[PDB]
């Protein structure tokens, strides 16, 4: 029939005896927070940020991870990841079934490009240095809590089990979004981007500050750091000169 | 794998070429050059370690507005596509929580009902039909066969919202392409500067000149030339003035420094005793550490805005004993200039003394 | 790092015959910060080789495992017996290695 | 002296071609008829285990008969050792007189 | 307990590694006895997913196993660097005593 | 979605011309004017060229400059014969400055 | 009608609320930079005034201009009485002109004639004395093309 995301049965968009307690409505709430986060971001990211407002022929190349930088980095792909398992888990039982019931799978890849948008977000925000912005990522870890939550309870209000693989999706993907909540908040207190008496101050990181220092391995992200793109530029400079 | 396990061969014999050539020298000076501002503008200093005043919103906004054009429309298109969808999926939810997608699909599996009296928002019955109303809604088509009951107030919260943001949206899109519109005469600057410099001989003293035109059939207003030399000195209470930028005259019929820019020409500079000119001999100049500076100024116009064009001379490049062949030549029946003979200098009698002594001695030979 | 070898080894070689004159005129830090100065190009080129290296295997493992991908889902939705289904998989999982 | 941009770009390939037929001409072929036969024999016993093991996936009751597979896998791996016993030897004695002339 | 701790942090990345490679051959022999016994049809299946089940649906393993390999690779990629610097810093610091 | 990104994008273009038109309203064509004769005169004595200019026009224009340039094939000392010789020459106010007032026929 | 005509007129005057706010979206805030305070040091056998000024832009400033001036009270020999007078000193150059080119941070000079009323103060009683120094420095930005004016002042305390 048609193309569904709760099905072609009639029953199952119903909104009787609980609003927010039929499980596709649910499942939008949850799709709610991704797209959200992905209109906020895919513009304002695109939009450029450098103007040079000063005399900055020798300042771009300079930078600071900001406070808590593996944790973030390396949960994120944790969330990458766990959201492929729930993604492969949704496509095979929608495979498994008559119809093309969405609500298993759609939210899941929503989730994952979401995903990996906010780690462009951080990454585009870290190079230069200008705190109130990653605000706006606050906002969505906290918003995703919530709806996220509610599923996990929704289920556990009518005991879908500790067995089942959806339950071991839902929790393991509630604690490492809190795990990520928890980062944010860490950045909002070592680096004062809201509201402590007023923002930090620090001195850039002391290699890059003489310009013998190439060999950058020791001081870049550690998703660059782990396929070597530190090294990237040199050893395509191949061609040009020895 | 571990291609060097053999560590043994150490200290057995290189004894070779390396720099024990004696016939080649063992330095490279790899010849690195450092001049004050680039042969075509874009002033080469070096600002570092500025106190910075972080960033603001309103400097993202800046950006916004000076985007090459190839861009705008991009970021136009996906912000409307983006502002579609995000009222579409908000409308979608609206008609799922009100129970209008159930009686719909309900009453339309068995036809007999035919029952659109009680519905948040008529004609609303998937995610497509969302994203084609909030169209109708957004861009002010207005298709109609969707109307808005009266009844549940959110959706008229939702309309309100959507209606006002679009607004927005379409106000600040308009700004930006007038914006881009009216400055868009503003494409670049195209002054022609020659490359080499002379010192001929000319009225009893030496000179210091080049050539400079335009190519945009506007002359340039109130064109004013300042020519300035680039050199360390130091006070004879000796403090270390880095890069002092001396101004010395150019020569004119009154001693003013405007210049009318319609055939190319020769910017004389008399050297005298003030000039730091007054102590450069011929086979000296080839070594010294000196930048001459020429700034020209002006408006053009046709697009009404100010322009600066920089050029930078280093002692390396100026070639003593010549002069600049009469670019001009009275044609059949109007004169003409070949820009084609703009570098190309030639040589003719040229004393080797300095100024210095060109008056010390006095005798026009030398 | 064969010409950052060579100048390396050869100053430690000087330092040691001619100790006497060396520790007499007293010349002693001129020659540390010398010393230091040769490790550290040696020590920074041999690393760079290092990084080098260990970036191609990085990079060609990844195009390796991309293969081990683009061969499983080849030969799962596909008509062939099971034997060159196992052999095939086999064979490409030790062509990434 | 220009070689990056040109010379640098493309390997030697011609002193290569005098090494590879260094020692002669017949210590070369002996060695790429030997390579070609050993890789064959390794990729063939495993080709030949697979072959066994699939046909049998239906017979359930009746492991009967097995002795042809193990015949056949234990006759290539028996060839399959012993040539790759040989290449190395050829390829070895191939870079030793290389040297030596 | 001077310049040893990142030995210890390499052994640790190695050793997750080394028991993250190991995936090829289960995954292997997951993927090859999913593919040779038929299963057609009428086996009921309304419940979406046993715990059990989904490791067996066979075309899934092809993607666990892809995505253990390309980070099993990452991992002990970055093991050799660690304990590579390691060693490069190990070599200055004896030369220069 | 294709034609109405068309058509609004087309919209803006032309509202900007037509901005374009409504912004260069006030622009008109030459306006200032010179005689069709120079003239050589005495002044005080002096034999001195002068010449007539005036503006036909609604405004008075501010900080008018007054240059006057001779065109001529002069014979270089020394032998950089430049043809179109262009030299400066001092117009006449007894505060040596150029600018001028123009309000009626000078 | 009424209402037609009552958005289209509302609709026109935001849009060119609109358009005002993106031409003066550009220019930020004042962007030249005077030293904390000023130097008197001894330069070519007499005595000099110096200040230092900075620039912080991307761009260049197009015909740049310095102008110092001498606030003091002053009265005239035949009796006048002037309140709060201004005044003008000749800064220097070697070709007796003002314009000047920033790029580099520049120490603008002035030499003290006996036509300056900075002649005639001592040395050691400069710091109790009524006199101010101002600087101006105006120029065209070459990005937007708006003509700006910066303004900063030295006092007795601060020298
Ligand atoms: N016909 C021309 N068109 C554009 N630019 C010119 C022309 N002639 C000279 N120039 C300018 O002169 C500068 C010097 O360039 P270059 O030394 O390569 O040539 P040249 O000797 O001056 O003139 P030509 O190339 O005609 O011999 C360049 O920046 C170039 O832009
Ligand atoms: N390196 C710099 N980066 C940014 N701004 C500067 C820099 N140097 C000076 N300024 C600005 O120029 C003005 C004058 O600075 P100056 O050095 O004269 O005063 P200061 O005594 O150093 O001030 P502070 O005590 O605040 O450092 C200051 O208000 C400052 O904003």
């Amino acid at each position: 029939m048609s193309l569904s995301f709760c099905g072609n049965n009639i029953s199952s968009y119903n909104i009787y005896h609980g609003v927010l307690q039929n499980p596709c409505f649910v499942d939008a709430l949850n799709l709610v927070p991704h797209v959200f986060l992905l209109f906020i971001t895919f513009p304002i990211l695109f939009i450029g940020w450098g103007s040079q407002s000063s005399k900055v022929q020798i300042h771009h190349n300079t930078w600071l991870h900001f406070p808590g930088h593996n944790l973030r980095w390396i949960l994120t792909f944790a969330l990458l990841f766990v959201h492929v398992c729930e993604i492969a888990e949704g496509i095979v039982s929608d495979s498994q079934r008559a119809s093309r019931h969405l609500h298993l799978f759609m939210p899941a890849v929503m989730g994952f490009v979401a995903t990996t948008t906010s780690i462009v977000y951080y990454h585009n925000i870290e190079t230069s240095n200008f705190p109130k912005l990653l605000l706006a990522l606050f906002l969505y870890w906290v918003m995703a809590f919530i709806t996220k939550t509610i599923k996990l309870v929704k289920y556990w209000q009518l005991g879908w089990g500790m067995s089942d693989l959806r339950f071991c999706i839902t929790g393991v993907m509630v604690i490492l979004n809190g795990l990520l909540m928890a980062v944010e908040i860490n950045v909002i207190r070592v680096r004062r981007y809201v509201f402590f008496m007023n923002p930090q101050k620090v001195k850039p990181p002391e290699d890059l500050q003489d310009l013998g220092v190439r060999f950058l391995q020791p001081f870049v992200n550690l998703l660059s750091k782990a396929t070597y793109w530190w090294m990237n530029t040199l050893i395509i400079s191949a061609h040009r000169k020895p | 794998m571990l291609a060097r396990k053999s560590i043994i061969p150490e200290e057995y014999v290189l004894a070779r070429i390396a720099a024990e050539n004696l016939r080649k020298p063992r330095i490279r000076d790899r010849l690195p050059k450092a001049r004050f501002i680039a042969k075509s503008g874009a002033c080469n200093l070096a600002h570092k370690n500025i106190r910075e005043q972080g960033r603001f919103l309103q400097d993202i906004f800046t950006t916004l507005v000076d985007l090459k054009w190839r861009h705008t429309l991009v970021i136009f298109t996906m912000s409307f596509l983006c502002s579609w969808l995000l009222f579409a999926i908000m409308w979608w939810l609206v008609a799922f929580a009100h129970g209008d997608i159930y009686a719909y699909m309900e009453k339309g599996i068995t036809e007999k009902s035919g029952l659109e009296s009680a519905v948040c928002v008529t004609n609303v019955r998937s995610f497509t039909s969302a994203f084609l109303f909030s169209i109708e809604v957004q861009v002010t088509i207005g298709f109609g066969g969707r109307m808005m009951t009266e009844e549940c107030p959110l959706a008229i919260t939702v309309l309100i919202l959507q209606n006002i943001v679009g607004l927005i949206i379409n106000a600040v899109m308009l700004g930006c392409i007038f914006m881009k519109t009216a400055q868009a005469h503003r494409r670049a600057e195209t002054l022609i500067f020659s490359r080499h410099a002379v010192i001929a001989v000319r009225n009893g003293k030496l000179c210091f000149m080049f050539r400079v035109g335009d190519l945009r059939k506007s002359m340039i207003i109130s064109a004013s030339v300042r020519i300035q030399v680039v050199k360390k000195t130091t006070t004879p209470e000796g403090e270390v003035v880095p890069i002092h930028q001396q101004d010395i005259p150019v020569d004119n019929p009154i001693e003013s420094n405007n210049i009318f820019l319609v055939a190319p020409l020769i910017i004389c500079h008399v050297i005298d005793k003030r000039s730091p000119l007054y102590d450069i001999s011929a086979t000296d100049l080839v070594n010294q550490d000196l930048e001459v500076i020429v700034i020209l100024e002006g408006v053009v116009e046709t697009t009404g805005i100010t322009t600066q064009a920089r050029t930078s001379y280093i002692a390396e490049e100026i070639q003593w004993g010549h002069r600049f062949v009469s670019i001009v030549t009275e044609e059949e029946g109007v004169y003409s200039v070949d820009y084609s003979k703009f570098g190309n200098t030639v040589r003719v009698a040229a004393p080797r003394c300095s100024a210095r002594e060109l008056d010390e001695k006095p005798s026009i030979l030398i | 790092d064969d010409s950052t070898q060579l100048p390396l080894l050869c100053h430690f070689s000087e330092t040691a015959e001619g100790l006497t004159t060396i520790r007499a005129f007293r010349h002693e830090t001129r020659f540390k910060q010398r010393m230091l100065e040769l490790t550290d190009t040696n020590n920074i080129a041999y690393l760079f080789l290092s990084a080098a290296n260990r970036w191609l295997e990085v990079r060609t493992d990844y195009l390796g495992a991309c293969i081990v991908l683009t061969a499983s889902i080849a030969s799962i939705s596909g008509s062939s017996n099971s034997g060159l289904v196992g052999l095939g998989l086999l064979y490409a999982l030790t062509i990434t290695n | 002296m220009s070689t990056v941009m040109r010379l640098r770009t493309k390997m030697p390939w011609k002193t290569c071609w005098w090494y590879l037929t260094s020692g002669g001409f017949f210590l070369l072929f002996l060695m790429i008829f030997s390579k070609l036969l050993k890789h064959s024999v390794i990729v063939a016993i495993d080709y030949w285990l697979a072959t066994w093991t699939s046909e049998y996936s239906i017979n359930d009751p009746g492991k009967a008969d097995q002795t042809f597979y193990v015949a056949g896998f234990s006759i290539l791996c028996g060839a399959g050792i012993f040539l790759c016993l040989v290449t190395s030897l050829t390829v070895e004695w191939m870079g030793l007189t290389a040297a030596k002339n | 307990r001077a310049f040893g701790r990142p030995i210890l942090l390499s052994s640790t990345f190695r050793y997750l590694a080394d028991l993250l490679g190991f995936a090829g051959p289960l995954c292997i022999s997951g993927i090859v006895q999913r593919v040779n016994e038929p299963k057609n049809n009428t086996t009921r299946f309304s419940e979406t997913l046993s715990s059990k089940e989904f490791l067996e649906n066979a075309h899934v393993l092809a993607v666990l196993l892809f995505l253990a390999l390309i980070l099993q690779r990452t991992f002990l990629q970055a093991s050799y660097y660690v304990t590579i610097e390691t060693g490069i810093n190990l070599r200055g610091a004896l030369l220069a005593m």
